[PDB]
């Protein structure tokens, strides 16, 4: 038609109407702008999550699989906002890279250059915008995470991502096989527990769960996971901030040190956002090599608005640093008291003097 | 949907 | 100093700066000044690339920027700089206004984005010169942080810079070149029929007068390189093929090379048929390695000085490898022992190959 | 320049 991009010629084209358009003999329509939506925290708008892009899938694929449809080429759109263009676009490609197998260039050639141009993504914080990432930064992160394993689609259940998300169930997500992200526990007396507190401990316990790291000031008694065997381990700094990297230095040891053992490591600060992003964020830029801006849109892939304000330059301004450490620095083998007897990073000479007796 | 498919690969390009 | 309310129009300093979008011709008044540099100022395409707008460009910006500020006339006004409605002239008008931020008013990244974020319409992203379907972009935002970044390493010096000089020597007739940082130059190739062209002479003349010690051909041969060889300047080839990107072992030789000339204070000046693809690969992959540039910082920086550098897939490339490059100052050494290679230089080589060195020495 | 104008961010 006129505005439509192509995606693949004779069958998948992405439009923007902000009219119902009329199917013919040849095309045939459809928009979830009205029956799949974005749960904005404050200004924003995207891009839709893992959650979302399955619910789509199933949509798609039975337009695709309808006998009546065999003939014509499918047409998704939205309305003609640049906020509903870019999430509409954002996740027909997120579709094409984790259902068809498609690289970076080839899902990105079509949306290049398009005007009007596509809104980039904003942060869910308080201040004004000053820090985007774009539809690109989504793909490349999206796409890297699937290379290393991060995302399996096969095992991908719809019913406990959408359950665990809500308050009263705990507000969690599971990250990747090695990371939650949860909101606070809280209860009336913290110096029987509510639903959302039995709901974590249950699931904590059940998917080996060993390490609870909270940096938020204390809203409940840690015996709780201390009664089950989790270990429990305070990294507090001030809500909106950005952490000392000595904070992150001893976040990613102890990390380290429980994933050496099999387990999980489950982050909370008030909200399970912002200061959690900073250091699961650290992690993954330490491990697997994502941009600070690939890393940004995989987490809110996964858990929308991770990552917040002054955050965002935080981390983009210290990529580097979390990469250079793979060569830098070891897990230290004498304990601090500051991780509840785990190692932190240390740097290379100090490693080699733990080695010998100080004389 | 994430099983059971329908087929929308990229078509091949040359070398 | 009151605020300004009109639409179209964005808050750089409350009362003094302001960034419009106009389809009409705005009239100045008591309290407002307006003025655009679409016709003065203006970006010169190779193929469907449209920005950023280069140092060149911004440094007449600042020119004219400064002499309506210190007007006695708009001592009491704010004052207003404007583009037209497109896109792309609000991308390279939003742009320039950065730069200058960042290079004569010591702004830095997030202070001169907050007024841009989010704005609707957005900024057309910036894509590359080459041939094919556009595939890869990069943002205001990665400008701006490639050009602070470069400033803060010393890279670019505004108070030095030379106005005259950079516009002569971009042209083809003088030798299609730039100095793109303290250590490099990029260029097209030169030509002859083997008497010398004007191109070739100024080319000449300007690498023996500016301490270039090596020059690096990466395309087909279109001279003979004994010209730089009789004023006393090694050459090198590594080529490769064009719109192609180059193996690393082509990339090891290039910046092992680039560190042995750079410890004895000598420029290195690079060239293939253009300056532009097969030559941004290898700076910029030095660059990387040496300043910890982002992918998309780099191009930005390299596009900033010299328009159209990186093409097509080679964007994806240097995007893809940005962390191998970074790293070699951790998984790599300069070697020991000279290599037929690269002319008697010394290449980058693995850690164990150092290491092995160490042990038969 | 000689008389560049103070725009410093505030
Ligand atoms: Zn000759």
């Amino acid at each position: 038609l006129d505005n439509t991009i192509e995606f693949l010629r004779g069958r998948v084209y992405l439009g923007a109407y902000d009219y119902t358009p009329e199917d013919t003999d040849e095309l045939v329509f459809f928009t979830v702008e009205d029956a799949i939506f974005y749960n904005s925290f404050h200004l924003d708008f995207g891009p839709m999550n893992i959650g979302h892009l399955y619910r789509f899938a199933v949509i798609f694929h039975e337009i695709l699989n309808d006998p009546e449809n065999a003939n014509k080429a499918v047409v998704f759109y939205s309305s003609a906002s640049t906020r509903q263009r870019a999430n509409a676009a954002c996740m027909l490609c997120c579709y094409m890279i984790l259902v068809q197998a498609w690289t970076p260039h080839q899902v990105l050639q079509p949306l290049a250059q398009v005007d009007p141009p596509f809104m980039p993504f904003r942060d869910a914080g308080y201040s004004n915008a000053d820090f985007e990432i774009t539809i690109q930064d989504v793909v490349y992160g999206v796409w890297r995470a699937k290379e290393k394993g991060l995302i399996d689609l096969h095992s991908f259940n719809l019913e406990s991502y959408e359950k665990y998300e809500h308050v009263e169930f705990g507000d969690f997500n599971v990250l990747t096989p090695d990371f939650i992200a949860f909101a606070s526990p809280q209860e009336d007396h913290p110096k029987h527990l509510n639903q959302p507190f039995k709901s974590v401990l249950n699931f904590f316990a059940n998917n080996n769960v060993q390490l609870v790291v909270r940096l938020n000031s204390h809203l409940y008694n840690k015996k709780h996971f201390e009664d089950i065997g989790i270990q429990h381990l305070d990294l507090i700094f001030e809500d909106g901030t950005c952490p000392d990297l000595s904070i992150v230095k001893n976040f990613v040891g102890a990390a380290e040190t429980i994933i050496k053992r099999g387990g999980k490591i489950a982050v909370h600060c008030k909200a399970g956002l912002g200061r959690t992003g900073c250091l699961i964020g650290a992690h993954l830029i330490y491990t697997y090599g994502f941009t600070a801006n690939e890393c940004i849109g995989f987490l809110r892939f996964i858990r929308p608005g991770m990552v917040v304000g002054p955050q965002q330059h935080w981390l983009y301004l210290h990529q580097n640093d979390f990469r250079e450490w793979k060569y830098t620095t070891r897990i230290s083998l004498k304990p601090s008291e500051a991780i509840g007897g785990l190692y932190p990073l240390i740097s290379l000479e100090e490693y080699r003097l733990q080695k010998k007796k100080l004389k | 949907a994430f099983t059971d498919v329908p087929a929308l690969n990229y078509p091949a390009t040359p070398p």
